[PDB]
């Protein structure tokens, strides 16, 4: 029984540290490339949209509330945020 | 308004859901996101 379940159990706790690093990853990545560069909040693009439907283009669209749920979940679940999450999720407040 | 433990750091106090108790207004329980009542 030993042998079976605790590679069961050791099988499980890699899974998710791997889900976690990707999740990590992929958020410090994706604020080093494309969102630490000035994000603003640009006016509505009325014209490039010929239908009326001004696309207020801003980074922090959907953003803000993703860090705040990001940071929320790495902080219930006893995790370190790196202080790259922290520093743009201040900023995210002062947005909000 | 202001329930925070260790303020100004890691500690952000979401509850899902509360109920109080019939016995006393000021009795009750927050469901807290971190998981102890």
């Amino acid at each position: 029984f030993h042998q079976s379940a605790k590679d069961l159990l050791d099988q499980l706790k890699l899974y998710e540290q791997e889900q976690f690093d990707d999740w990590s990853r992929d958020i410090q990545s994706g604020l080093s490339d494309s969102r630490s560069g000035l994000c603003i909040e640009a006016s509505s693009r009325i014209m490039e949209l010929d239908s009326n439907d001004g696309l207020l283009k801003v980074h922090y669209s959907d953003r803000l509330v993703i860090l705040l749920r990001e940071v929320r979940q790495l902080s219930a679940l006893g995790f370190v945020i790196p202080a790259k999450i922290q520093q743009v999720a201040n900023i995210a407040q002062k947005f909000c | 308004t202001k329930l925070k433990k260790h303020p100004r750091g890691e500690t952000e106090v979401g509850a899902t859901a509360v109920a109080f108790s019939s016995f006393d207004p000021r009795l009750f329980i927050l469901g807290t996101e971190g998981g102890f009542p």
